[PDB]
């Protein structure tokens, strides 16, 4: 019913974005066929002086846009959900309601076109096109890839969402209609702000350039096509064959035992730079040099020349130590250090993906053998590094396949950092390229588990000041699987954990805000948008064979079945488990967020949100502290001790 | 002379400057000053141009009161509830701190509840000869206000278009809960509004004195409203939505008794008779439910059930109409003209022709008068209670 | 003061013998599974359900009518007994509905049992804030209450005290327009008068039950109490 886009006509690649981003736009309304337009509305449009094309019937609608883009003949397309759902609208209403020269919408004369990213690519032959969700998933990680979250996230705005029931309402008054195509208009705003401050052109043409490929699959994602290209490129120039397209399985890193607990002392956390880069580099392994046919090859002879792999993943490194050093820069702008940031990121990953396709089963390149080595060579030289830091008379906690930290048990700045600097002279003379750097100073570290542990880091500023910066990996409140009440009680507990109090007066603090908790959980003064789950979808809903057991995928269905947008592969889906009354188990019980403000028999599950999602989390952070344990915390919350633990009388 | 609207941010700069009465504004929403901070912890929101619609705003005194909304120049002002902490800090505030403790009890009226009885206007639009039903309803529930509950504290406004809010601000009733609002807004329904039912008025033989005595006052109104005002009983179209509240078997003798007559009075004089000859071979007070469908007020229950809920602040501008929201004088209700309201464009021609009193210099003077009037009696209560 | 019916605060500060501790919650809690008995196997209105219950009463040293003066054993029995009892059947949700359910019938039990005139100074000294009205102005309201009656049928106002109420407390009842309402003050029959005071009584049972299990892991340290919290269900 309604289209409205936006167009730039200078937009230089080699320069940041230019401002303002757009100089010319327009907008075309249709009505949808029973209904006829609110009066006046010619005479509105007349004085608000808005660029708005009004359309008879659906056919005219789109024909003016396949003549409009003709004469604008844009090169690069930006859009939101094209490749999924808004491209396979506008193809199949240009067939069923026959509208006049499809192939104007790319930039090749066809006669038939195909249906179903390989019908849309073909069918748009001749221009780019860009979807912000992809290039999102591939640069930044949120909690949902919608527009609602990236506009409130990257642009840090809120937007306002206009359902599909509303629609046929606002079509009695001009106004209505008007705010209607004034929403379409600001989402396409959104979209054009959010390329331009992620900075996907650029990235993309960058990388291009690395890899040799064309730009328009740059666009769609996937890193194994730009190493096949690579890879390609390098064997060709050295006057070779390649192979002929096509027509766990082996060991990996090492992980050492934490010993888990409690630490109030400083933490040394030594790190690799480029660990299987530089072990490439360094051991001269490439398909050239090194035998093949589970079983580990041996280390070529070292009086043999450099190999193809190592050459070319060498300018990469450099590149990525060249983007660090302008990073190193003083009184930058804001925006600029985070979209160096992502630069560097991206280059990071794919110098690291080189080494990932040799393991793809499917990969024009396939060699197990090499990961296999490389893997063999970085647990060798983590247990080397390991053993001769324990024999220096310290201790190490935690590892993983590239770090090591080290307990100091000191209390002064200075020598912790001649330690520290001592430990990586003694590593760094062995070793030709390879190099050490001293990624962090921990203040207090709570270590859960394997991969799980939060601590407070050191951020020097001047004259031997420092401020302390909380960081986490791996905890529950990192997750996108926990409701938000869950996540902010955790967040709290290991704020209060953390701190430099006294180890009496946390204990009382955690009481208090637990039973302040509990009271108001069930007094109900919390919103409900703190009761959702986020889950992402596999395979399609249709496709689950045990949809009856899982939560996610029955809201799925559902969502497919009554709304509109129908969601896929990919997509996230928020549940919140709610009271039926009719005695099913809690996986059976989810319901959507808007059916629970519409329907009057649901309401919030208290039980669930109070005995199984905010109890697990506060049990499992504190689980390393002392006089604190799962039956006190069902006390406080106001729970029955006597499922958890309990027992003997 | 018709409102325009294309004048109106200019006039608005101007209302806000020297029209507005921020002193008795502050004076009634700071109560007396008795509680800590009973106003740094209310609740208002702001119509600003582009249909920006912002929720929390709170002020510090008089001062930011004056210059905050002077540097914004909304459109409409609404009126919240009392929070636990100060509304625009909510963003730092602790996990589940923040809720609601006290506000007034509002009540509002609207014409698009009439749509079903109503011959003349448009869903939106009122006449003067059909106002009256308006306050048909003030009299039923500034009674009951008044006499069953014993609130005593009551403000009636003008909502601009097409009804009048009603504050009760007792000392009591700003902490009630809402359970306890629930069942006085139950207490003053009797039209059981269904999926388009015909019959929407339903009683027993035993009868509550409270709908009776709201009997005995549209007996006094019905009779220029109904018969003579509206003429419901004109032709068929007329009466058969009338007979159709009626029971079947009694429209045999209706039609042929309306058939033979010339005007309504005569109407409704033969169907009180054939009703009172139904009630003696046959109790179900036949006659008084058409006057209760057509007649009895009718209240939202969303509006009124929240304790969060916004509602439009007196003396604020609707963008449409123009008109100021004005308070009704309770002691004149039958002598209020709608049409009479001022309208800012007006009120801004006569400041234009022209210790700060220049309100007083307007028509707008007898028209803060009873809010100064409502001030000084609540300030009567104010005294007399916790002084004595 | 009135010791054959009482809402139970203010906990008790005398000191007791273990074996009387054990005896009293024993007793207890037959008397409260007994309860259950006479109120699943008969009705609630007949005469031999107020026989036995009041025999069992006599039987094991519990108050009733107040004709007798000095009966302090059995109002201090009754006393120490439910604040005993409050501790074990706070753990589980199974065990408060019981508790609260049959303690509920226990209290109707021991309120329809006040003769006629005793109950005006009991509401005073349960902190209720109620009132009666004299005969003059029962007569000179009796069409306005009797119009306003529920379905109860007949317009005979008998000899059935009408109790004078603040409104907010009898939410149940003008909500569906059952009552005479008058300078915000509610008239209701002495019939009724029941559902509000059990009403009133279970909020703050329960919220004493919810403070008591909070703060029960301190009272399990004690070694002498293990066997009694852990098998009054066993
Ligand atoms: N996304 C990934 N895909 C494939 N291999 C990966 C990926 N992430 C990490 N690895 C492997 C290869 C890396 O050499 C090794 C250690 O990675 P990591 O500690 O993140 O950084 P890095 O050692 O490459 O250096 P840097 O600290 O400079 O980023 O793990
Ligand atoms: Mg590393
Ligand atoms: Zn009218």
């Amino acid at each position: 019913i309604a289209m409205a886009a936006l167009v730039h006509h200078s937009f230089a690649l080699d320069k940041a974005a230019p401002k303002p981003p757009f100089q010319s736009h327009f907008c075309v309304v249709s009505k949808p066929k029973d209904c006829i337009f609110p009066y006046a509305f010619k005479e509105v449009i007349e004085k608000k002086n808005v660029k708005v094309e009004v359309a008879a019937t659906e056919r005219t609608l789109l024909g003016f846009f396949l003549a409009k883009v003709h004469k604008i003949d844009p090169d690069i397309i930006v859009g939101h959900n094209i490749y999924g759902f808004e491209l396979e609208v506008l193809l199949q209403r240009i067939n069923v309601c026959k509208a006049p020269h499809w192939s104007k919408i790319g930039r090749l004369k066809r006669s038939n076109m195909p249906k179903l990213g390989f019908g849309e690519r073909n069918a748009t032959c001749g221009r780019m096109i860009c979807d912000v969700e992809i290039s999102a998933k591939e640069l930044i990680r949120c909690k949902s890839y919608h527009l609602s979250e990236l506009v409130q996230q990257i642009l840090k705005t809120e937007r306002v969402v206009i359902p599909m029931e509303n629609i046929q309402n606002m079509y009695s008054e001009s106004s209505q209609l008007l705010y209607l195509l004034e929403h379409t208009w600001k989402d396409a705003k959104f979209i054009l702000q959010i390329m331009c401050e992620l900075n996907v052109l650029p990235l993309a043409l960058q990388i291009t350039n690395i890899a040799g490929n064309i730009m328009s699959r740059t666009l769609m994602g996937g890193r194994s096509e730009r190493n096949e290209f690579l890879l390609l490129h390098a064997f060709y120039e050295n006057n070779y064959i390649v192979p002929d397209k096509q027509i766990a399985a082996y060991a990996g890193g090492l992980v050492l035992d934490p010993k888990v607990g409690f630490y109030d002392k400083f933490i040394l956390l030594l790190d690799f730079n480029s660990l299987y880069p530089s072990i490439i580099q360094e051991f001269n392994i490439c398909f050239t040099t090194v035998q093949r046919v589970e079983q580990i090859p041996e280390l070529p002879d070292p009086s043999l020349e450099m190999g193809i792999l190592p050459r070319e993943i060498r300018k990469l490194v450099e590149r990525r130590k060249q983007v660090k050093q302008l990073m190193k820069q003083q009184d930058l702008n804001p925006d600029l250090i985070l979209q160096y940031d992502i630069r560097q990121k991206a280059l990071k990953l794919t110098a690291n993906s080189m080494y990932g396709c040799l393991g793809f089963s499917y990969s024009r390149f396939y060699a197990k053998p090499l990961a296999a080595l490389v893997t063999y060579k970085g647990r060798e030289i983590l247990m080397h590094t390991k053993e001769m830091v324990q024999k220096m008379n310290l201790e190490v906690i935690y590892g993983d396949t590239d770090s090591i930290m080290i307990n100091t048990n000191s209390t002064n700045l200075e020598e912790v950092f001649k330690l520290g600097n001592k430990v990586k002279s003694e590593v760094n003379k062995l070793y030709k390229l390879l190099e050490i750097d001293i990624d962090g100073v921990f203040k207090s570290l709570l270590l859960l588990k394997k991969k799980k542990y939060a601590a407070l880091v050191v951020e020097p500023t001047s004259d031997g000041n420092y401020v302390t910066k909380q960081e986490l990996k791996g905890l529950d409140i990192v997750r996108r699987d926990w409701c938000d009440l869950a996540k902010d009680t955790g967040n709290f507990v290991i704020g209060q954990i953390l701190s430099d109090q006294s180890r009496d007066t946390i204990v009382e603090n955690i009481q208090k805000r637990l039973i302040e908790i509990g009271e108001n959980v069930l007094n109900g003064s919390v919103p409900v948008s703190q009761f959702e789950i986020n889950k992402a979808l596999t395979k399609d809903p249709q496709d689950y064979p045990d949809k009856k057991s899982l939560p996610h995928v029955h809201v799925a269905l559902w969502i497919n079945s009554q709304g509109g947008r129908k969601v896929k592969a990919g997509d996230t889906v928020s549940y919140v488990i709610c009271q039926d009354g009719s005695n099913l188990t809690a996986s059976q019980r989810a319901y959507a967020p808007e059916q629970l403000q519409k329907q009057d028999n649901l309401t919030i599950d208290t039980q669930y949100y109070l005995a199984q999602q905010i109890h697990p989390v506060v049990a499992r952070i504190c689980e390393p502290i002392d006089g604190i344990d799962a039956v006190l915390i069902a006390t406080w919350l106001g729970l029955d001790p006597t499922q958890f633990r309990v027992h003997h009388y | 002379e018709t409102f325009d609207p294309t004048e109106l941010p200019e006039l608005l700069k101007l209302y806000y400057r020297r029209l507005f009465p921020y002193s008795q504004y502050y004076r009634w929403l700071n109560y007396g000053g008795v509680i800590k901070n009973y106003f740094q912890h209310r609740e208002f929101s702001f119509t600003l141009k582009d249909d920006i619609y912002i929720r929390y705003q709170s002020f510090n005194n008089q001062s930011d009161l004056e210059k905050e909304m002077q540097k914004m120049n909304p459109y409409k002002i609404d009126i919240g509830a009392v929070y636990s902490h100060r509304p625009n800090q909510h963003n730092t505030v602790k996990l589940g701190a923040f809720q609601a403790q006290e506000k007034e009890l509002v009540f509002d009226i609207d014409m698009t509840d009439y749509d079903d009885v109503r011959r003349c206007c448009s869903s939106a639009d009122i006449c003067p000869k059909c106002w009256t039903l308006m306050t048909m309803a003030i009299r039923i529930i500034d009674r009951a206000l008044k006499e069953d509950f014993g609130f005593k504290h009551r403000l009636w406004v003008y909502s601009g278009r097409r009804g009048v809010h009603c504050w009760v601000c007792d000392e009591s009733v700003r902490k009630l809960s809402s359970a306890v609002r629930s069942g006085i807004v139950e207490y003053l329904s009797l039209v059981k509004g269904g999926q388009d039912v015909k019959k929407k008025v339903h009683l027993s033989e035993k009868i509550h004195p409270f709908i009776r005595k709201s009997i005995n006052i549209i007996k006094k109104y019905f009779e220029e409203y109904a018969l003579v005002n509206q003429d419901i009983l004109e032709n068929k179209e007329s009466w058969d939505k009338i007979l159709a509240l009626v029971p079947e078997t009694i429209h045999d003798e209706l039609q042929q008794s309306f058939q033979k007559s010339h005007n309504s009075l005569q109407r409704w004089e033969h169907l009180k008779k054939v009703a009172s000859r139904y009630q003696n071979n046959i109790g179900p007070w036949l006659e008084w439910e058409i006057m209760l469908q057509y007649c009895f007020p009718r209240l939202d229950i969303n509006v009124s059930k929240g304790i969060n809920h916004l509602l439009k602040s007196p003396f604020s501008v609707h963008p449409k109409t123009g008109r100021i929201s004005v308070p009704i004088d309770l002691q004149k209700v039958d002598q209020f003209d709608p049409f009479t309201v001022p309208t800012i464009s007006f009120i801004c021609r006569e400041l234009d022709a022209i210790r700060t009193r220049d309100y007083k210099k307007t028509s707008l003077a007898p028209y803060v008068k009873v809010f100064e009037h409502f001030l000084e009696n609540l300030d009567k209560s104010r005294k007399g209670e916790l002084l004595k | 003061y009135p010791h054959c019916l009482q809402f139970y605060l203010q906990p008790p500060s005398e000191n007791i013998s273990l074996i009387e501790f054990e005896n009293l919650a024993i007793d207890r809690v037959k008397l409260l599974k007994s309860v259950e008995n006479l109120g699943v196997s008969y009705v609630k209105g007949t005469e031999q359900y107020q026989s036995k219950l009041e025999s069992e009463l006599r039987k094991l040293k519990f108050s009733y009518r107040e004709n007798l003066e000095d009966e302090y054993e059995p109002r201090r029995r009754d006393h120490i007994s439910h604040f005993i009892l409050r501790l074990a059947y706070c753990q589980s949700e199974e065990l408060r509905r019981w508790f609260i359910q049959q303690e509920m019938d226990l209290l109707r039990f021991r309120f329809s049992i006040l003769p006629k005139d005793k109950i005006q100074d009991f509401l005073k000294d349960s902190q209720l804030q109620f009132e009666a009205i004299s005969d003059e102005e029962k007569t000179l309201r009796e069409q306005e209450i009797v119009a306003s009656s529920p379905s109860l049928s007949g317009l005979k106002l008998g000899f059935e005290s009408i109790y004078k109420i603040p409104f907010a407390d009898a939410l149940d009842l003008f909500r569906g327009r059952k009552v005479y309402l008058e300078d915000g003050f509610a008239y209701v029959p002495l019939k009724d008068i029941v559902a509000i005071i059990l009403n009133e009584f279970r909020a703050k049972l329960s919220k004493a039950l919810a403070l008591t299990a909070r703060s029960l892991p301190a009272v399990q340290s004690d070694e002498r109490l293990q066997p009694l919290l852990n098998h009054l269900s066993h």
